[PDB]
């Protein structure tokens, strides 16, 4: 359903960019990857 | 503790546009709309960041409705385009201090009554 | 044909905020906005289409600057936040009766000039 | 540079989504992908 750097949000239900979450103490695997380069 | 004040609300047609609008009385990351219809729970609808402006929507109302913020201003727009009746609901918009709009956000609006009719 | 006016220009400072707007006498499928600096060429900013209302941006604006449209009004709005001393440009609204917004469009606006200060 | 649904358009500078496309003449490559395989609901 999302993009390549983004993550679905299942309470949301709305795909959510990942570098929202680089900040953050535990982004989603998902999003590891951008978030911080591979 | 943030005040937010809701405007634009109102009665609309099928396939007819609306914009909504939000002032807070301070700045917060996020911001966005919820809304809640009719004997259901209150559901997620868009919200948009502070730096940098990145906005999300709800997968049942992409590529219909955009949002946009003011963070000078302090404000948020919903503008809803290609309305459904299934569009009708209370229309809240929220504030939150965290990275990614929560579904317990830490301010809450009144509430604005949005109500789509077909026609004939 | 199509007549486009262009509102909310002026003077802002870095890192603020300014709300453009463009008002249009008819509907066409692609709505958006290019801006022109002193001594160099008119650049493409961003657009959103009719039906589905998707935006894009030009890479440079993009996670600073959003847009929306109402279908009803034919108005087309570019909300400018983060706003950069190299964002001082002359803002045309525009429109085009294509699925993506061309360089050389049916319509064009008067061009309203935005001005980024900057602070010290 | 740009989604797995979105081209590139260089006179633009600007990513734009390959929906905007299906129903051109001749649809980018990269977006015959997504639009020859999509649906109309």
């Amino acid at each position: 359903q999302c993009s390549q750097n983004e993550y679905f949000d299942s309470l949301l239900h709305a795909c959510i960019p990942c570098q929202l979450r680089c900040s953050s103490n535990t982004p989603p695997l998902t999003c590891q990857r951008y978030c911080n380069a591979s | 503790e943030v005040q937010l004040v809701e405007s634009g609300g109102g009665l609309v047609q099928a396939g007819g546009s609306l914009r909504l609008s939000c002032a807070a009385s301070g700045r917060t990351f996020t911001m966005g709309w919820f809304r809640q219809a009719p004997g259901k729970e209150r559901e997620f609808v868009a919200a948009i960041s502070l730096s940098p402006t990145l906005a999300y929507y709800a997968e049942s109302v992409k590529g219909r409705f955009t949002i946009s913020r003011d963070n000078a201003k302090n404000t948020v727009v919903l503008q809803m385009n290609s309305l459904k009746p299934e569009d009708t609901a209370l229309y809240y918009c929220a504030a939150d201090r965290k990275s990614v709009m929560s579904i317990r956000p830490d301010y809450w609006g009144q509430g604005t009554q949005v109500t789509v009719s077909s026609h004939h």
